[PDB]
């Protein structure tokens, strides 16, 4: 609630909880790595 | 404390992000053995 920020992106899309954890910085697998790759600086939070 | 002294061994085994761990534990190290040898010359140095 006190920053602010230049720009915020909201991607979208549809997982299944088998490989879910997948979506985080610096994981491997099928999704991390052919479907949605996270750079390794990324700040920001994941919902489910 | 590094897994192997050998740098390119490492880097080939181990993943970008956990690579970045180890590599630290080497460059530390050897920055700090180098300071020593420069700090021990400049006393010597001074004697002659």
């Amino acid at each position: 609630n006190d920053l602010c920020f230049t720009n915020v992106y909201a991607d979208s899309f549809v997982i299944r909880g088998d490989e879910v954890r997948q979506i985080a910085p610096g994981q491997t697998g099928k999704i991390a790595d052919y479907n949605y790759k996270l750079p390794d600086d990324f700040t920001g939070c994941v919902i489910a | 404390g590094a897994i192997s002294s050998v740098l390119n061994d490492i880097l080939s085994r181990l993943d970008p992000p956990e690579a970045e761990v180890q590599i630290d534990r080497l460059i530390t190290g050897r920055l700090q053995s180098l300071q020593t040898y420069v700090t021990q010359q400049l006393i010597r140095a001074a004697e002659i």
